């Protein structure tokens, strides 16, 4: 019954600071869960960006993301936000907010195409 | 589960796991112990009971070897009659609940041994800094 | 070695005299009785049984029962508790009404007046439209003649309203243990011979005091802690006469007190759920309440206190007693609360004696007020409910409260009169042993050790 | 007495003995300092006064060299004008009450000296860990 | 006015765990006192087993008792208990609970003969 | 001013000066944080809010490297993106208010880094004392 | 034929204020510091015994 | 500013009930005048000039 909805741009210039924000309803943020961001370049496979936890885990990302990704949780607004500084046009991808639980990523967001273009 | 690999989640999350796995996650159970016209009396007695229990635990630690080290090796030995099990088995085999059920009898003698060891270490350090 | 450094020692045993609040404690046997038919075992923590009376040795502390604290706090606590056990109970505002009183049906002589007056009066029922005519009995000390006919009113009805006591809550004393909170300790002077002031060479610390039952008495304080061997008199200054003299004697004197008038209570409905408890019939003879004492034991204890009082006033000194010189009622007699009803009993039979330097029973009549105004407030009076049955009580007289007359002009005799005075002199008869001190840790002291870097 | 030989008994038991004998028994006087509809206000103000006094003492220690060491050698010297007695005499001759009567005047200057010594040690340790 | 009364067996098998329990009335347990166990083989002298304290002393026994003696105090029941694991038939003795104070062992228990027999 | 030369006065006195000058006077702002029939409820909730805030700060310190050292070097590095200024300039150029305005965003990640560093130091010390 | 109220010979009565309504607002119970509330999330659970989840 | 009631008053205790005292007004001893306040004309004009400025 959980519902995740992304919000933010889908068209940004390269070499800028990208930031989305996924709203969460149907459940609580501070659960046994990793509120995660996972992307997918178009026509290609998935690409797991990273997560954050509603407990007190430090967020751990994919090291291929080059330390430009800061996922920040907002427990007072039931949200959690992706960041991506210094984007390129090759970073055009569908973005997905999701929730790792005792099962693997049950409720996703719908996933929105961020097309980085200059 | 979700916290597999990087073994952590919220407080009391490690309570089902073995004590060896639970030993790496102790800061949050320590954290969620203090913070959280007649009903104000109930709220106030709850808050002061919480800080009284926390201060009793910090004073029990402070008279031992560790003020706030949160993991303390010390100088008292271990009677093997108390545990009477394989040592590395209990860190992959037992929960903290089952371990506290095991040493329920063997309690309150350990604390006096800790106090004797700490006072003996204090008088030895006083002699050591005295003759120097 | 002469390069002395300093060291802080935390948890040093050392105290100072202080004045802090205290800690109620009641025994759990009084907690076993349901719904608090005595006051406040819910407003008072249960006593941990047999607490730590750990002795102290080679320690000399100066005690002073006269400038002592915690007797003021005991007085304030008992006053506030007595107030807090009346706010549930029924106010007697509609009872202030014109009373048509006559004498009780009795073959009364014209000399001895009837102590009990029958009084009929109007009273509101539960329904506001209908009033009833009802009768009751009252004492002479509760009615006055407002002004042919003879009509009275109650005594309190032009100074204050009165609160009828609830017949649930009883006034019999349960023992109160006083306890110090954290960071304070109660030093009990365990000296056998100790006159209340000065250095006590054998003290012992404690966390909780002994059982102090709060009794209410003016002269002849009841059921207190008796002394070990001797009979000890205590005064703030014996040469002073404005201060009282607390006499605590060794063997407790058995006193028997009774009202033999059998009473029937009667519930009169003041209004919706308002019950008033009047006196109905006197089943049987109309007699007078009295308190006995044993003649030989009282003469012996008076000999003991004469033998002890001659220490402070020279050997060749005549010591005589007299009764109270006057004042209000409840300082002339000696007053108490037996079975939940108040006695004011005359003491002239106990204090007519003189003493030169070389199977019977004393009866003494009492009087029974139904209303009381104890502690002498400005606007409170407690009405007491009349209780069923012939009422008797046995008690152990423990000490007296005496007062020397202001003797001048070269007299050998020095007379003594029992004077009630303040109620605090009761509690000063039970808090002479204890004092409260504040523990101060972290002493500092020079020694030879330097903290390495 | 009963506690002869093995010199210990309950709290304030060493208060009559000399300060050298009483120095070995300090853990319990430290222990019996914290634990122990309108009367609840009295109970609550007693409890919070107790924990306020205990927290003031722990903060007075914590700004000095020792957090909870309970015996602290330190770096401030001792003016011999204050004690002006034989050093080993006072540990076999004086009670803590008599010693506190002796240095009643010489107080509250020692505490500022302790604070100056601790802040000087902190800036020296900061410089030492800085240049390394 | 103190009164100490032992309770427990007087006939046990050897190579077993012996345990008595002495009830205390007339005073408090947490006093300036060592609530002690002292035994006596029949026809012979006394044998001090050990003590426990109502303060916070660690209990100290006779080292001839071979570390099989654990005296445990019960302040909530005003009692204190002797233990003796791995008994022998030569440990048949009158057992005594007592109280060391400022005077030396004023109030004893009555003392009961534990006859260890197989 | 009056406190020129010997740079000290009462609490919040250094609040106008630079953080390098204010760093030498920290004991009193730490000091004036604890000590100081229905109004008793207000007094009591003020006092227990004060001791709850003080205990939360002492517990936040105690789970880090320093219990009561009041100046703590530690093992976490510094991202230069956060400060992005000249290092010795800020100790002669900035107030603590302006510095707290600067690192308002860069907060609450530092504290988890401190906890990770302290737990890593604890498991390293446990291994070091274990193999010895 | 004259009546009275039913309560007028046992107790006084308090008229409820028309401001305060008796409709239930949901109460959440919470534990204070140092305590936690364990919720047995078992589907089939008859109130007594071991709850495995 | 000076303010006065010049009507002299005598209070009078009326007993409402048991220990209930009510304090009514008795006699007007003297003239029946009107309570009034005074302020200095020049200082008030000066302060009004100040607040105008
Ligand atoms: C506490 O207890 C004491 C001890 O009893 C009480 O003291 C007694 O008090 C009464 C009065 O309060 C004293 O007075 C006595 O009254 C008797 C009755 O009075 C009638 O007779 C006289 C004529 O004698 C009439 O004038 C009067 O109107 C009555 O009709 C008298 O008979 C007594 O006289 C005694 O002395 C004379 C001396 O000549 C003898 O001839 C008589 O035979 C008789 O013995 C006396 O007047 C009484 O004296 C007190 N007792 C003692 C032993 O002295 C206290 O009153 C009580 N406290 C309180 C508050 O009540
Ligand atoms: C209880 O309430 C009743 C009801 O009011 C009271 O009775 C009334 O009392 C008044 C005052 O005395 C009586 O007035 C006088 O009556 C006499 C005798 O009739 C008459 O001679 C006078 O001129 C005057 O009228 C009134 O009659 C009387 N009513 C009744 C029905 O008795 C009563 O006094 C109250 N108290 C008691 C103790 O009963
Ligand atoms: C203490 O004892 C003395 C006696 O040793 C008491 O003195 C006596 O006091 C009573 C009244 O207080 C006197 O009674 C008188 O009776 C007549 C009879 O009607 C009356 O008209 C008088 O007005 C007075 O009441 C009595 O005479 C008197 N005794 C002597 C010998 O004079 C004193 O009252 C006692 N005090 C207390 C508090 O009991
Ligand atoms: C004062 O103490 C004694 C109690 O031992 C009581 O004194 C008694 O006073 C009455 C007064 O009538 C004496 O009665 C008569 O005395 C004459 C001598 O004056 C005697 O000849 C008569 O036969 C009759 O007994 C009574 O004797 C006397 N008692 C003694 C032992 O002499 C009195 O009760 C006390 N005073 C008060 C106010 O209580
Ligand atoms: C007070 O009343 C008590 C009632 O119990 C009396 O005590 C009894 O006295 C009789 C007579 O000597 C004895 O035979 C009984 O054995 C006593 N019983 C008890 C329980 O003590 C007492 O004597 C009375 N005292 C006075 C002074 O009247
Ligand atoms: C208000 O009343 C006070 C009463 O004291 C007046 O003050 C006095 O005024 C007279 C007249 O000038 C002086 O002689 C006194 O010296 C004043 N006494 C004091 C204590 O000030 C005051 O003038 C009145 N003010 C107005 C505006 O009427
Ligand atoms: C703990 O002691 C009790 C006796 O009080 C005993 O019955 C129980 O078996 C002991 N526990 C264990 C695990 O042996
Ligand atoms: C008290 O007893 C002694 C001894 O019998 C006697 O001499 C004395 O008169 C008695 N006192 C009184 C007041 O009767
Ligand atoms: C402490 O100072 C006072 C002066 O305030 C002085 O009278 C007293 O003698 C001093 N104490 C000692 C032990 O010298
Ligand atoms: C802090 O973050 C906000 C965005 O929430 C940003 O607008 C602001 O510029 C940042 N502060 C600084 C000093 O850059
Ligand atoms: C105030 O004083 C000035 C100067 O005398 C005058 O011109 C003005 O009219 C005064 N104001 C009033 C209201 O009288």
């Amino acid at each position: 019954q959980v519902q995740l909805v992304e919000s933010g741009p889908g068209l940004v210039r390269p070499s800028e600071t990208l930031s989305l924000t996924c709203a969460v309803s149907g459940a609580s943020i501070r659960t046994k869960a990793w509120w995660s961001w996972i992307r997918q370049p178009p026509g290609k496979g998935l690409e797991w960006i990273g997560y954050v936890s509603g407990g007190w885990d430090l967020p751990n990302y994919n090291p291929s993301l080059k330390n430009r990704v800061i996922i920040l949780k907002d427990t007072s607004l039931n949200q959690f936000s992706l960041r991506l500084t210094s984007v390129t046009a090759a970073d055009t991808a569908l973005y997905y907010c999701a929730r790792e639980g005792p099962e693997d990523f049950d409720v996703w967001g719908p996933g929105f195409l961020v097309t980085v273009s200059s | 589960a979700v916290g597999i690999g990087a073994v952590f989640l919220g407080f009391l999350g490690a309570a089902g796991s073995t004590m060896g796995a639970a030993s790496m996650t102790l800061t949050v159970q320590a954290r969620n112990l203090l913070s959280g016209t007649v009903w104000g009396i109930k709220q106030l007695q709850a808050r002061v009971l919480a800080v009284e229990r926390y201060l009793r635990d910090q004073q029990l630690l402070g008279i031992w070897g560790c003020s706030g080290k949160l993991i303390c090796c010390t100088n008292v030995p271990w009677n093997s009659s108390w545990s009477n099990r394989n040592l590395s088995e209990i860190w992959d085999n037992m929960t903290w609940l089952q371990w506290d059920k095991e040493i329920s009898n063997y309690t309150q003698i350990i604390y006096g041994l800790l106090e004797e060891s700490q006072n003996q270490q204090e008088k030895n350090e006083q002699d050591l800094l005295a003759l120097d | 070695a002469e390069n002395l450094w300093v060291t802080v020692y935390y948890g040093v045993p050392v105290w100072k005299d202080a004045e802090t609040t205290l800690f109620c404690a009641s025994d759990a046997k009084a907690y076993e009785t349901e719904k608090h038919n005595v006051w406040a075992t819910h407003a008072c923590v249960p006593t941990d049984p047999n607490p730590q009376e750990i002795h102290l040795e080679n320690v000399t502390e100066e005690f002073n029962m006269w400038k002592n604290n915690m007797v003021e706090q005991m007085h304030t606590d008992i006053i506030s508790l007595w107030d807090q056990s009346l706010k549930p109970c029924v106010k007697l505002t509609p009872l202030c009404v014109t009373l048509q009183c006559t004498n009780v049906t009795n073959n009364i002589t014209d000399d001895m007046r009837g102590e009990l007056k029958n009084c009929s009066f109007n009273m509101t029922t539960e329904l506001r439209d209908k009033k009833q005519k009802v009768y009751s009995l009252f004492y002479r000390l509760d009615v006055v003649q407002i002004n042919s006919n003879k009509e009275y009113r109650l005594i309190n009805c032009n100074t204050s309203a009165c609160t009828q006591a609830c017949p649930k809550v009883s006034f019999e004393p349960i023992p109160i243990h006083y306890c110090a909170p954290a960071g304070f300790a109660i030093l009990k002077c365990k000296d056998k011979k100790f006159n209340g002031t000065g250095p006590c060479p054998s003290v012992s610390t404690v966390q909780c005091t002994h059982g102090i039952k709060p009794v209410v008495s003016t002269q002849l304080l009841l059921n207190g802690s008796l002394a070990e061997e001797e009979v000890m008199i205590r005064s703030e200054n014996i040469t002073n006469n404005a201060k009282n003299i607390l006499v605590q004697f060794n063997t407790p004197v058995q006193i028997n007190c009774t009202r033999p008038n059998n009473n029937t209570r009667k519930s009169i409905r003041i209004g919706p759920g308002q019950a008033f408890y009047a006196t109905g019939d006197i089943i049987g003879d109309i007699r007078q309440a009295h308190c006995n004492v044993s003649k030989a034991t009282w003469n012996e204890t008076l000999g003991k206190v004469v033998k002890q009082l001659r220490k402070h006033f020279g050997n060749n000194t005549i010591i005589r007693f007299a009764n109270s010189s006057g004042g209000d009622l409840e300082v002339t007699t000696h007053s108490f609360n037996c079975g939940g009803e108040f006695f004011y009993c005359n003491t002239s039979g106990l204090f007519n004696s003189t003493w030169i330097s070389n199977n019977d029973s004393i009866t003494l009549p009492c009087r029974i007020k139904q209303i009381i105004n104890m502690w002498q407030r400005i606007g409170q009076c407690m009405y007491a409910p009349p209780i069923q049955g012939v009422i008797r009580c046995v008690s152990n007289i423990t000490g007296l409260i005496l007062t020397r007359d202001g003797g001048s002009t070269n007299s050998t005799t020095e007379t003594f009169r029992p004077g009630g005075g303040d109620m605090r002199d009761n509690w000063r008869s039970e808090l002479y042993k204890y004092k409260v001190v504040k523990i101060e840790p972290l002493g500092v002291a020079p020694t030879r050790c330097k903290r390495r870097v």
